[PDB]
C-alpha cells in the first residue's frame, strides 16, 4: 500500500513535497482530500502530494 | 504534467507564496490590470491548484490592500494602479480593520 | 484545446451547448459555482475566465457578454436561467453602461 510518482513535482509551499517521477512513497493520510500527506521512502521527509500525481506500485 | 487538486488559499500558503513572487522579483512594481491579475490566479491555479478565489483586493480609490491574511501584495496608485510588496500585511489585516464587510 | 477569445458567436454556440445539456438551468447561484463554470469551460473550451459577468442586484442579473444567453434570476436566492432573447437585446447594457 505505497505508491510511486508519476509525474515530476516542485512544490512552492514549505508543507508540500518535491519529487521526481518514480520517487516511491507510503500514505500516512488519504482520507482529508485529493492532496495526501505522504511520507518519501527517499528521504523521509513527510508533506502534502497531489494524488492525481501518484499511482499504487 | 498534469493540473493538480484542488484546495483553498491559506495564510501560511499564501506568506510561502508572497515571498516566493517576491524573491522572484517581477510582479513587484507590476501596473495592475483585471487581465492580468487573472493570469495570476490561473498561474497559481494551475501550477499549485489553490481556487482563484483568494486575490481580491478592498475597493478603491487609493490603496487596495488585499482580503486574503497572508498574500503581502496590495495594489498601490502610481486610477492607475500597481502591485506592491509589503511584509506588514502579513501582521495586520488591514483589509478587515477597514472593510468589515468582507469578513 | 487551445486558448481563444469569447465571441458573440462562441457565446451563443456556448448557451445552446449548455441548455441542450441541461443542468446550468433552473441551478441555484453562488461565486464559488460560477467559479467552476468558468474553469470548466476553460480547461475544455478554452476561453479566458473573463467572459461570465452578471450586473449588480438587486432584482435580476443580466450578462454582460451579448450572447451568452442566461441571466441570474431571484427566486437574494439566485438560480440560472435560459432567455434566447438576450442574444438579440443586450439588456445589460440599456441599464448598466458602466460596465462599457
Amino acid at each position: 500500500t505505497l505508491f510511486v510518482a508519476l509525474y515530476d513535482y516542485e512544490a512552492r509551499t514549505e508543507d508540500d513535497l518535491s519529487f521526481h517521477k518514480g520517487e516511491k512513497f507510503q500514505i500516512l493520510n488519504s482520507s482529508e482530500g485529493d492532496w495526501w500527506e505522504a511520507r518519501s521512502l527517499t528521504t523521509g521527509e513527510t508533506g502534502y502530494i497531489p494524488s492525481n500525481y501518484v499511482a499504487p506500485v | 504534467t498534469p493540473q493538480v487538486p484542488l484546495r483553498p488559499m491559506t495564510y501560511k500558503a499564501a506568506v510561502d507564496l508572497s515571498h516566493f513572487l517576491k524573491e522572484k522579483g517581477g510582479l513587484e512594481g507590476l501596473i495592475h490590470s483585471q487581465r492580468r491579475q487573472d493570469i495570476l490566479d490561473l498561474w497559481i491555479y494551475h501550477t499549485q491548484g489553490y481556487f482563484p478565489d483568494w486575490q481580491n483586493y478592498t475597493p478603491g480609490p487609493g490603496v487596495r490592500y488585499p482580503l486574503t491574511f497572508g498574500w503581502c501584495y496590495k495594489l498601490v496608485p502610481v486610477e492607475v494602479l500597481e502591485w506592491r510588496f509589503d511584509s506588514r500585511l502579513a501582521f495586520h489585516h488591514v483589509a478587515r480593520e477597514l472593510h468589515p464587510e468582507y469578513f
